[PDB]
């Protein structure tokens, strides 16, 4: 509506309620919409970081963000009672409870990787329910597994805390640009899981990739990384009588059909609808077997420990026990037939979960939580980044360096004040190392607080006053040495350019750094900094001549998908005024064969270092069949 | 329905609260040009994100806010009784 | 039908009968015509009906 | 023979030329590189492909080599097309050579100096180019007239064209030296 | 601990999330929108619907 | 459909020795020579051998009658 | 360092990239030895800087008061003379510290060169060598961007403090252009205050590398009134600095504008884009000859109304009668010329079937004739014009790429005037549109679309004006048959 | 029909799909020349001339 009127600052002074994903933004009122907007956007395209870190300036919702988001841990429901264990893998395994106060019969699920989409997934910290064994309890609340965005007390972080340092780094900061120390980049790593679905019907065999002669492995074991981006290669004969093609195990050809990724396999499941006696007498079948085997023993397993607990009369078992156990025993059960897409399949199909650590990259985006976007330009040695020099902080180097110029067009000043916290906060944390007794340092610790945020304050001396000495003692270290919480509500409670003058006047020892080579002094503070989901290999496309979808389904390593030449394209290039050429360059690449071909040939035939190519006058294949069709259609051109 | 394309784990906006005012039975629609249906209105505030949509449809889906309370005995209504007081 | 009666934010006098909800709809016809599309008073969400 | 790639900044190495990754000069030049292997090691062209093979999927410095000597040793250099699409302005689609192969696997990014930035109109933001490389000498030198260095004159005035110029933070060094 | 302190002052925010927001997919029902559904069967005089 | 193009009079271009006039598809198990798909006049599989290309056209005679 | 440089003695030396090299050399470790001082103040603090010191060059006899840091510009900037071997005549020297003059100084070396392929090479070298320099000076020097910077400078000069912490009038009476009047005149004041004192940003303010007038205000001083969904200015301004914190009335009123611009480039992916088709046709066909004279009568030849001063700048590099003689380069830089119409040369009258002559198209002939010259034209007006209307979105500011369009796409005003009126129609509609091409290009697409009624080509030089007929660009090519 | 897994998703044909609220007008929703209640049969609506 055009009335803003209703609209009163009394009504919704304190509460954070108007906002929603910007709950996560520190010192909001001071960001832009538009670089707000940004920030709602990364936070969906944000991706899990191994060695996620609490932020240092904090709006004190996250870890509620955390709770409520579900699907990074796992929380028991109520009282349980650990049965048995179940291993199918030693990564994969299932866990059998039993409910203490219902006596209903559950199930618990344990493996590595979690997959999203696509390539998208996270490593879990599965450390809990590693360590529950038989007849162990599981108490109301107690976190089964968790992923790495969760620490020791489920503190929530989506990211890491990197020192920054806004410097014009050889023109290689240059607008949205950032130069990232080696070890800074260690920090921000992502996993990548994968399911891989392989095909092989009876016609088709897998080549020897992974194995000799004497033992036939075609493709990586459980705890066995991919090599060469190669997970297996399947060749399809005309007839698998003759068994003749015994001999061409190691040799690969372009027919054969091959399935790429990177990683640790992590789990096989096999769908068969071949008879075992069938697949036993081949070799090349022999480590399809075992992990076939396997599944059978495992399902098997299951089976038998809880055939009475199912099939009996009480039946106090879960929905989700009572599927698993039907799923298993469908799997032993003869005369199962599977079908994928609605359709029985010969052969097997085989899916295969990979987690890999994925690094950062040149071309990767990182961002924080004030809507600024970056492109990680270059990695450089932790000593050549600016490293201040000759202080008490003597070699600090800056982790990130940032674009200098434009800062304030941005509209989201927030990131300073970040920046200007941290940085004041390393003086404060300097100077209760340097000095006192345990009550000198929470001394200087309140009074930095209560400069910064009052209710912090109040909370801390609480939490502090509860504290044992011996306890005292290691919080204070922990906060010298790894950080200083600062909070930073979104609206109400961060503080604004007048409180971060009386704080610079106060602490007349705080200025800036100077750095070992720049003539210019810097400021060097920790910034929050998020890894987002873009990365060049999105689009990268590279043809060379013989959507196909096979990129899609893993059959090939990138794609090869052609580039388009459109009229505007060609009016562009016949700026040269030299139409013959365009001509036989749009002849030579893509309309017409016979000049393609000549060119492919003069290219492979012809002097590496020089390149002359000679092309035939003659009518496309299109135009032959035109010509020929309106002949029939009873109309010649007369290239009018 | 909605695939789960999240690439996080993070889903108390993305996925959890998440709200759209396109439909199977859509007043909004592209062609329609709904572009005051895309934007914003002051009661928004306190129910709706203001800031979160996608550039791709901007207007269309959007965050619930998290301390929203629907009344209750509303039927998920925004208010218990209609913009017009009728008395 | 029951479910829009339930919805039906009015004195149930006015929602016993789709005659009633004429009534309340012409007497009010002005008034409604010009009522914010976009105020959330006059949304709902849902999720299970459709 | 049409590649897409992200763009990435460069510096330190002329306006024309520009940094390919190793996966976008394999796959463009593949029958060039596969000349080469087969007259250097002697082998069968389907026994050559075995080696391009091999090399796109991991960094081999004996493949590098092969693309390293290409880049050396081709008479006119190995030069393409760069267009930005849409494709309506002059500079829109730039010849341009290829000075250096990148070393990394991972990175996916062609490496172009800021000056061209401008002429294409196009921005560091995750926007992707188009490669489309020239190889017969005679298209090479027509093609030519695309040259960055043909633009640094602006055909409506005949001044020279501030597209080409220096930009932001290379004007601000140039200014603390003599201002 | 740092950590101890961030869950203290996390459980102190004194602003809290509506939990009932939430969960109400899971505290929503399919009955009370199948049954009308179902009732419009009963214009039909064989059919009512129990 | 409608356009406003060159006629061609097909009686000058049409060649005698690319007539079918064999209706049958198959000829005692193979195809025929004088058929629609005819390796002599049309081409095969092996076309650099046949040195003859799509442009191949065959042709029909009605006479001695004349179609619209 | 030394004090006398000889610039064509080092210049004409073979140990020229050493001098520069060794200069370079000393100016980025001078900067790494010292700090940079900053006093806050119109006093400006004291820095013993190579770069700012003072030396004498010769310029062929000529002593010059130049520094340091303006002679390895000025070095790397005369690499032509050291290649060609020719000196460096004093007509050539420019002011080194304002970067906006090494445009022109660099096109001064294409008209001495003689616009080669090698003169070519040698700027595209001088730029490349400029940048990296830059680089080194820039991770030298350094350059950084704080909050602090602002508070250090507020402390000292009370009116930054009192522009820093500014708050409107809480009258009634003010108005959306009484805020905006104070905006300037508050932004204007900032911008002094930062290029009068010795500040951690002065660089950034003189140069003008990063800074934005209206999001620089935003961010230190005042935000002001915006706009809502459907472009009506909210009576309600914002009047406070996002340094300073938002209000949640405010933080509605940024979302308004931040969901608007979202919504307006969903609109915006339209781009028709089919003219640039259409003019392309005509024009790619149209070629130069190398004959200086076609041969033309001056009643023939275009005259054009020089009403503005944009118009003037249309014809530059072109022909003019003047008064006393005839056949005389216009000069843009003489305003004489307002205010009259005048008689040229014109790509449209030229006789020649073959070409366009040397002197109708233009002093250009000889530094465009690489390329396609219909297809500079079309591009040299598609660009603009089609960038000109998505960016009017956002905003009769959209009326006048309309009328441009509907003068050459139909036959409204081609059926009942003039070239001579049409051609002065186009450089109106490009002058209030902003479009900025010389007339030549426009000239050439009317030439193509004006089709001859007499369709005789070579009758241009008989002293009547041969019949024709103007005809619509798709018309055109219709016309061909 | 779909059951609710973890409490706010859908597992269907191997995919995982989350059920999104969706915004709607409550009732007496206008319309050129009209005023109309949406109903689960027909809507009622009331046009004027
Ligand atoms: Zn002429």
């Amino acid at each position: 509506m055009d009335d803003i009127s209703v609209i009163k600052n009394e009504d919704y002074e304190g509460s954070h309620r108007f906002l929603a994903e910007e709950l996560l933004m520190p010192n909001a009122n001071k960001t832009d919409g538009n670089r707000s907007t940004m920030f709602c956007s990364h936070l969906a395209q944000a991706v899990t970081l191994q060695k996620a870190e609490p932020p240092l300036v904090y709006t004190n919702f996250e870890n509620q963000v955390g709770k409520y988001s579900t699907a990074g841990y796992r929380k028991a429901n109520s009282n349980y009672k650990v049965i048995e264990k179940i291993y199918k893998n030693d990564y994969n395994y299932v866990l059998i409870v039993q409910d203490q106060e219902t006596g209903e019969y559950t199930l618990f699920e344990r493996a590595e990787c979690e997959f999203l989409t696509e390539h998208y997934g996270f490593q879990w910290d599965n450390d809990k329910i590693d360590s529950l064994k038989k007849d162990d309890t599981i108490e109301k609340d107690t976190v089964l597994y968790k992923n790495t965005c969760y620490d020791e007390n489920m503190n929530f972080g989506y990211g890491v805390n990197l020192n920054a340092a806004y410097f014009s780094y050889k023109n290689e900061t240059l607008e949205d640009a950032i130069v990232i120390s080696e070890s800074a980049a260690k920090k921000l790593g992502t996993f990548s899981v994968n399911k891989v679905k392989v095909s092989v019907n009876t016609n088709d065999i897998l080549l020897n990739l992974y194995g000799d002669n004497e033992n036939y492995k075609g493709f990586p074991d459980i705890g066995e990384h991919i090599k060469n981006q190669i997970i297996a290669s399947r060749r399809r004969f005309d007839y698998n009588t003759a068994l003749y093609e015994l001999k061409n195990l190691n040799e690969m050809r372009d027919s054969d059909t091959p399935f790429f990724a990177d990683g640790k396999i992590v789990d096989i499941e096999i769908f068969s609808n071949v008879p075992e006696e069938e697949l036993k007498v081949q070799k090349y079948n022999e480590q399809v077997l075992y992990y076939i085997n396997k599944q059978k023993e495992f399902s098997n397993n299951v089976y038998q420990k809880l055939k009475k607990i199912v099939e009996g009369k009480d039946n106090n078992v879960s929905d989700k026990l009572l599927h698993f156990y039907n799923n298993c025993k469908m799997r032993i059960d003869e005369n199962i037939s599977y079908t994928y897409q609605n359709s029985k399949f010969s052969g097997f199909i085989m899916e295969f979960t990979i987690l890999e650590e994925e690094p950062l990259n040149k071309g990767s985006k990182i961002t924080g939580r004030y809507g600024n976007k970056g492109v990680i330009s270059k990695i450089l040695p932790d000593d050549q980044m600016p490293t201040v020099a000759e202080g008490r902080f003597k070699g600090l180097k800056a982790d990130i360096c940032l674009n200098p110029l434009g800062v304030f067009n941005r509209l989201n000043p927030s990131q300073l004040i970040e920046q200007e916290l941290n940085w004041i906060a390393k003086f404060i944390r300097k100077d209760m190392e340097e000095a006192g007794s345990n009550e000198e340092k929470v001394s200087i610790l309140l009074d930095f607080l209560n400069r910064v945020n009052k209710e912090e304050t109040e909370l801390m001396e609480e939490f502090i006053n509860s504290l044992n000495k011996t306890e005292l003692e290691e919080f204070l270290n922990d906060i010298i040495e790894n950080g200083i919480p600062i909070c930073q509500k979104p609206f109400f409670g961060n503080i604004g350019l007048d409180e971060l003058w009386e704080l610079y006047n106060h602490y007349d020892h705080i200025d800036y750094f100077k750095c070992e080579g720049i003539s210019t002094p810097l400021i060097i503070g920790e910034i929050y900094m998020v890894r987002l989901k873009h990365e060049p290999h999105s689009k990268f496309s590279a043809r060379s001549t013989s959507k196909s979808k096979n990129f899609k389904e893993h059959k090939d390593l990138y794609s090869k998908t052609p580039v388009r030449i459109g009229n505007m394209e060609i009016s562009n290039l016949s700026l040269t005024n030299e139409m013959g050429s365009i001509m036989d360059m749009l002849n030579s690449y893509s309309n017409n064969e016979t000049n393609r071909r000549e060119l492919i040939m003069q290219l492979l035939t012809g002097n590496p270092f020089d390149t002359n190519i000679d092309l035939s006058d003659v009518e496309s294949g299109t135009s032959k069949i035109l010509k020929s069709l309106f002949t029939c259609l009873g109309l010649s051109i007369d290239d009018v | 329905l909605r695939y789960d394309n999240s690439v996080n784990s993070i889903s108390l906006f993305t996925l959890i609260l998440r709200y759209t005012q396109s439909g199977p039975q859509s007043p909004f629609s592209s062609n329609s040009t709904n572009n005051k249906l895309r934007g914003l209105h002051p009661s928004y505030l306190g129910r709706l994100g203001l800031t979160s949509t996608s550039a791709g449809d901007p207007g269309a889906s959007g965050s619930l806010t998290p301390f929203l309370e629907l009344p209750e005995n509303s039927y998920m209504h925004f208010t218990e009784e209609p913009e017009i007081n009728l008395n | 039908d029951e479910w829009t009666k339930k919805i039906l934010r009015t004195e149930e006098k006015n929602k016993e009968d789709i005659y009633s909800v004429v009534r309340w709809m012409i007497n009010n016809y002005l008034a409604l015509v010009k009522q914010d599309n976009m105020n959330l008073a006059n949304k709902r969400i849902r999720l299970y009906e459709y | 023979f049409s590649a897409r790639n992200v763009i990435t900044p460069l510096i330190g190495h002329p306006i024309d030329e520009v940094a390919m990754p190793y996966k976008t000069f394999a796959e463009l030049y593949k029958f060039q590189l596969i000349n080469l292997i087969s007259k250097v090691k002697g082998i069968n062209y389907n026994e050559a492909l075995k080696f391009w093979e091999k090399g796109i999927l991991g960094f081999n410095q004996e493949l590098y080599n092969y693309m390293e000597e290409l880049i050396t040793k081709t008479k006119g250099g190995c030069t393409f097309l760069l267009n930005r699409n849409p494709t309506i302005s002059i500079g829109s689609i730039l010849y341009l050579k290829i000075g250096l192969i990148k070393k990394d696997y991972k990175d996916l990014t062609l490496g172009i100096s800021n000056n061209l930035l401008s002429a294409l109109s196009g921005d560091y933001d995750g926007d992707v180019l188009n490669i489309i490389p020239v190889f017969d000498n005679k298209m090479k030198e027509h093609f030519s007239l695309l040259s960055p260095q043909n633009f640094l004159v602006d055909r409506n005035n005949g001044r020279f064209n501030g597209d080409f110029d220096l930009q932001k933070d290379q004007i601000l060094g140039i200014f603390i030296l003599n201002n | 601990m740092i950590s101890n302190f961030r869950k203290f002052h996390g459980n102190k925010n004194q602003e809290k999330f509506n939990e009932n927001l939430i969960l109400n997919k899971e505290n929503e029902s399919i009955l009370n929108y199948l049954d009308p559904i179902c009732k419009t069967l009963e214009i039909i005089p064989e059919i009512t619907y129990l | 459909m409608g356009k406003k193009l060159s006629l061609i009079d097909f009686n000058e271009i049409y060649n005698e020795e690319n007539l079918i006039t064999r209706a049958n598809p198959i000829e005692n198990h193979e195809f025929s020579d004088d058929g629609i798909y005819s390796e002599r006049i049309f081409g095969s599989y092996n076309e650099d051998d046949d040195d003859k290309d799509i442009d191949t056209i065959g042709w029909i005679n009605i006479e001695p009658y004349y179609i619209i | 360092m030394e004090k006398t440089y000889n610039l064509n003695d080092i210049l004409l030396s073979n140990e020229y990239e050493k001098i520069k090299e060794d200069i370079k050399e000393e100016i980025i470790n001078d900067m790494a030895s010292k700090k940079v001082k900053y006093s806050n103040t119109s006093e400006f603090a004291k820095n013993d800087f190579l770069k700012d010191e003072f030396i004498d060059l010769v310029v062929d006899g000529e002593t010059y008061e130049i520094t340091y840091g303006n002679l390895i510009t000025l070095l790397i900037v005369a690499r032509p003379f050291n290649h060609f071997k020719v000196p460096m005549t004093e007509d050539l020297l420019f002011d080194l510290s304002d970067l906006k003059e090494y445009q022109n100084y660099y096109t001064t070396l294409l008209e001495h060169f003689g616009y080669s392929n090698e003169i070519k090479s040698i700027i595209k070298d001088v730029i490349s060598e400029l940048a990296i320099f830059s680089g080194d000076i820039n991770v030298t020097f350094g350059n950084t961007v704080s909050i602090k910077s602002l508070i250090d400078l507020g402390n000292k000069v009370k009116r930054f403090r009192e522009l820093l912490h500014y708050r409107l009038p809480n009258d009634e009476a003010l108005e959306f252009n009484d805020i905006e009047a104070i905006i300037k005149k508050n932004l204007d004041e900032i911008m002094k205050i930062l290029s009068e004192t010795d500040n951690m940003l002065r660089y950034y303010i003189d140069s003008g590398a990063g800074i934005n007038s209206k999001q620089f205000g935003q961010v230190l001083s005042l935000v002001g009134s915006k706009p809502d969904l459907f472009g009506k200015i909210i009576p309600y301004p914002i009047n406070t600095s996002f340094l300073r914190g938002l209000d949640v009335r405010s933080f509605y009123i940024n979302a308004l504008g931040a969901r608007k611009a979202l919504i307006t480039n969903y609109q915006q992916v339209r781009n028709s884009g089919y003219l640039t088709r259409k003019i392309s046709m005509l024009l790619m066909d149209t070629k130069l000859i190398d004959l200086d004279d076609c041969g033309s009568h001056e009643n023939n030849y275009l005259s054009i109304n020089v009403e503005n001063k944009d118009v003037l700048k249309r014809f530059s590099k072109r022909s003019y009668l003047n008064n006393n003689g005839e056949l005389v380069e216009i000069d843009i830089n003489d305003e004489s010329l307002i205010g009259q119409v005048i008689k040229i040369p014109s790509p449209t009258t030229c006789a020649s079937n073959e070409g366009v002559c040397r002197k109708c198209y233009g002093k250009l002939f000889d530094i465009n004739k690489d390329l396609n010259i219909g297809m500079i034209a079309v591009l040299l007006l598609t660009d603009p014009l089609t960038q000109r209307l998505l960016s009017a979105k956002h905003l009769e500011l959209s009326k006048p790429l309309r009328e441009i369009k509907d003068l050459i796409e139909t036959n409204k005003y081609i059926k009942d005037h003039n070239v001579n009126e049409v051609v002065n129609y186009f450089i109106y509609l490009l002058n209030e549109s902003g479009i900025n091409i010389q007339s030549v290009h426009s000239e050439l697409i009317i030439r193509e679309m004006m089709k001859l009624d007499d369709s005789d080509r070579t009758q241009f030089k008989n002293d009547k004006m041969p019949d024709y007929e103007i005809f619509r660009i798709t018309d055109a090519n219709l016309k061909g048959d | 029909f779909p059951k609710l897994i973890d409490s706010q998703y859908f597992i269907i044909n191997g995919n995982r799909y989350y059920p999104i609220y969706q915004l709607l007008d409550s009732g007496t929703y206008r319309t050129n020349k009209a005023l109309t209640l949406k109903t689960l049969l027909m809507p009622i609506v009331l046009r004027e001339k």
